[PDB]
């Protein structure tokens, strides 16, 4: 059967173009045992670290990311590293100098999006190949191809899970994120990964963390909130059944249900797309040849333009977006769209802080007594597309729509499927530095 | 004629290791063997992080204190972006936005200064901390040292109070000798250690910044010979304009996309530093 | 502002509720950038000029600035401090990371470049 498992690898690699680099030897404490796959944005001494780019074709790190350092040290076997979007830049899983992950819920000729970036992490954990992956979530990265993989991909809060070794594209919204079918080995990676690293300038402090661990309370029962603003989009046929059905079973369970209203959440897509593309610019100023990853054999400069024709290998999405976020960046439009799309997000985390039971340590909010402890929203609402309708629709002018409000107020994030082999998916949110809380939620009904 | 000139000094800091990374601050950059004096960060290595060196805060406090500055009960790192061999990170980490202290001021008296006022009072505009770049050498190919990339300078920015040579010649004089009393820099023009850009303008025409002065001998010379080129004017000093100098004549010479740094936290200074910090001062002249 | 409504009492209030008239975040939703425009943004990115569609740049920056310009009409509603013993001790626990690769010499800074000379990083004229 380790011949067998191999054979599966193989199989699988071939159809459904998941992995980037695979161990050597495939399949050869608390995790022992455990097999993972990793996004190739997060480095790794042992595997090349291409960030599925031209400009890292070949980049090799001197050293491994801490969240792939604790994994080694609990005992967890690297399987190798996976397929993604350029950079983590992109929803669909098409842009990749491998080419696009196909999704395994389906043949592989019917050529079906994984969704994307961390594509490579949500299909290598649906076809069975490892027990968990870790991929990155900056605004539903790993959420959205989870949902379309129809496993758990979960978004922790901001802070809790390392970023050093973590290749930026947005650092004030990338997320260490985790995938797996078990809801058991992926409270067990949480637990190995939740903590403290002094490499890390955004690594929530230890006092925060005891601080949030002291704020529990027992909610007697679990309060649910139905957010109004993301209750009337066009969603797919069979999505309300399902639906309906898992809120009927938590009522039956005693759990009270709340209509909420969070209409601050309608601006967050013009939010994200301010700020994102602003730091991914600033990010990826660094790669120029000259130290690392591919260089140009010629010529260091071209039209009085420095790095040139080196960064001309960047892929046309990146591209797209450093030339969007360095306009944000400009003198004129900083004072006026950048500065307002943090004020905006300033007064999206009050909104929220407004409605949730559980204290804000780092807005210092008091919570509200009268308030809720958990938000259940849709995850998307669009049924997986082929890879030729959605190069062919992106071409012409929101998948985002359901996950970037979380990923902007840092909130910890389960997407947790509906059905079997369905890709249709809910998310269970918590307020910031409540991951146990939603975690334990998902234990309990599954 | 009126002179309205003022300085602008960066200033090495001798901290044991760099700014954002726990790599080595080397004394010796002539002799040491070129990029081995740093880190994965320095080299701006994909996934790398700033971590703030607290040193230079505790010397940004022995500065601003011996000055009289007020420090800033917020300050803040943002982003100077653009590209260039010797900027590994396609930035350059500094406080442009908020500064670590602003005001203060320097005396200079005739009796212990050799200027013909009999006191002379030198405004302080901010006082900066920001990252050194790399160095490069020209040899057409250029080589690259990233040694001296990330060592921890600070900017002082004088107000326009200059108006005699004299005062520009003792001021940075005792600023040196400042630095070096306080242990936080060699203050050497000579090393680098020490770097000095001017701005002047005469009688309220169009400002003009003065770059690349390697010692005091040409600070003095530059700023006499801007001042009496532009006397002798005078349509082309009606907009700013930054000029250099050649040993004998001073010569002509982008949005930088300012982002306060989203992973660096804020200095936040409590006001028990103020008070730790000054017990630990040396006595001052 | 943010609001929480009455308990459900059963599944059907549920249905009707995600029944109501509200408008969709898609229906919420719904002169480009001069071509010097253009080439200063793609200097600015350290991206070439030649090989570069201006006028499909201009289209889509147009598109993109479209959308996220809704902003403009969407008006607007004490942390840790650092002490002097924090300060002092944190100085005090500062050290030279292996992990960080901060030790002086502890790896080759330029083994990664594709290109260099001896110990020096090169950038060609």
């Amino acid at each position: 059967s380790l011949k067998e498992s191999i054979e599966r690898l193989s199989s699988f690699q071939s159809k459904y173009n998941i992995f980037t680099s695979i161990n050597p030897s495939p399949y050869s404490e608390t995790l022992t045992g455990c097999v993972a796959s990793i996004k190739d944005n997060i480095v790794t001494k042992d595997f090349p670290t291409t960030c599925a780019s031209h400009i890292l074709e070949n980049f090799k790190s001197p050293f491994d990311a801490t969240v792939v350092k604790l994994l080694k040290q609990a005992g967890v076997h690297i399987l190798g590293k996976t397929n993604l979007d350029e950079f983590g830049m992109g929803s669909g899983g098409v842009h990749s100098i491998r080419g696009p992950v196909i999704n395994p819920l389906y043949p592989h000729e019917d050529k079906k999006i994984m969704g994307g970036s961390s594509s490579g992490a949500a299909a290598s954990v649906a076809c069975d190949l490892v027990d968990f992956a870790l991929g990155t979530d900056t605004g539903g990265s790993v959420r959205l191809p989870a949902c379309y993989g129809s496993v758990l991909g979960f978004k922790p809060s901001y802070g809790r899970l390392s970023r050093f070794g973590v290749i930026a594209y947005s650092q004030s919204l990338d997320t260490v994120g985790i995938l797996s079918k078990k809801i058991n080995v992926l409270r067990k990676v949480f637990h190995t990964l939740d903590k403290y690293d002094m490499k890390d300038p955004t690594s929530l402090s230890v006092e925060l963390r005891e601080l949030i661990e002291g704020n529990k309370k027992v909610r007697r029962p679990l309060k649910v909130g139905i957010v109004k603003e993301f209750s009337h989009e066009s969603m797919p046929i069979g999505f309300h059944r399902l639906y309906l059905s898992l809120l009927e079973k938590l009522i039956n369970l005693g759990l009270e249900i709340y209509p909420v209203s969070i209409p601050s959440v309608k601006n967050c897509l013009p939010i994200y797309y301010t700020l994102s593309p602003a730091e991914a610019a600033s990010n990826l100023s660094r790669y120029d040849g000259i130290r690392y990853g591919y260089r140009d054999s010629e010529l260091d400069i071209k039209d009085g333009i420095l790095f040139a024709p080196t960064r001309s290998k960047f892929g046309t999405e990146v591209k797209n977006r450093i030339i969007l976020g360095n306009y944000n960046l400009c003198s004129d439009a900083f004072k006026n769209n950048f500065i307002k799309a943090e004020k905006l997000r300033v007064n999206l985390i009050d909104e929220f802080d407004g409605i949730f039971r559980f204290p804000n340590v780092l807005t210092n909010s008091k919570g509200n007594p009268d308030g809720l402890d958990l938000l259940i929203v849709p995850t998307s609402s669009k049924l997986p597309g082929s890879i030729r309708d959605f190069e062919e629709e992106e071409a012409k002018s929101i998948n985002d729509v359901f996950t970037v409000p979380m990923s902007l107020a840092g909130l910890p994030s389960l997407s947790m499927p509906l059905k079997e082999k369905t890709p249709i998916g809910l998310q269970v949110v918590g307020q910031y530095g409540d991951d146990s809380t939603v975690l334990d939620f998902v234990e309990s009904i599954s | 004629y009126a002179l309205k000139c003022g300085l602008e000094i960066h200033t090495q800091l001798n901290t044991k290791n760099k700014l954002f990374s726990q790599s080595t601050n080397s004394a010796t950059s002539l002799v040491d063997a070129p990029n081995h004096h740093t880190s994965y960060y320095d080299i701006a290595l994909p996934g790398t992080q700033p971590v703030l060196n607290l040193e230079a805060i505790l010397f940004a406090m022995k500065l601003s204190l011996a000055l009289g500055s007020q420090v800033n009960s917020i300050s803040q790192f943002d982003r100077k972006h653009y590209f260039y061999g010797d900027q590994p990170q396609g930035y350059q980490l500094t406080q442009h936005y908020r500064p670590f202290a602003r005001g203060g001021k320097i005396n200079l008296s005739k009796e212990l200064d050799d200027i013909d006022e009999s006191a002379k009072e030198i405004g302080i505009l901010q006082l900066q901390i920001e990252q050194d770049t790399g160095k490069s050498h020209y040899t057409v190919i250029t080589l690259v040292d990233l040694n001296r990339s990330n060592v921890p300078l600070i900017e002082l920015v004088t107000k326009p109070d200059f108006s005699d040579i004299k005062q520009v010649r003792a001021f940075i004089k005792k600023y040196q000798n400042l630095v070096r009393h306080l242990h936080i820099s060699s203050g050497d023009l000579e090393t680098g250690a020490m770097r000095v850009d001017v701005n002047l303008s005469i009688n309220e025409y169009a400002r003009v910044e003065l770059k690349n002065l390697p010692n005091t001998s040409s600070i003095i010379n530059a700023i006499k010979y801007e001042y009496q080129r532009q006397v002798e004017l005078t349509s082309s000093l009606m907009e700013p304009e930054t000029r250099g100098w050649t040993g004998s004549s001073t010569v002509k010479l982008i949005d930088y996309r300012y982002m306060p740094d989203p992973e660096l936290p804020y200095i936040n200074l409590a006001p028990d530093v103020i008070s730790g910090v000054r017990g630990l001062m040396p006595q001052l002249p | 502002g943010a609001k929480i409504g009455k308990k459900f009492e059963n599944m059907n209030q549920i249905r009707d509720y995600l029944s109501r008239p509200v408008w969709s975040v898609h229906e919420y939703l719904g002169e480009p950038p001069s071509a010097e425009a253009v080439k200063k943004l793609l200097r600015l990115s350290g991206l070439p000029l030649e090989g570069a569609d201006i006028k499909e740049i201009q289209m889509r920056l147009a598109k993109q600035l479209s959308f996220i310009n809704k902003l403009h009409n969407i008006p607007v509603e004490n942390t840790k401090q650092l002490n002097y013993t924090k300060l002092l001790e944190g100085i005090s626990h500062q050290k030279q990371d292996a992990e960080l690769g901060e030790v002086s010499g502890s790896w080759k800074a330029t083994g990664l470049a594709a290109e260099s000379k001896n110990a020096y990083f090169v950038v060609k004229e």
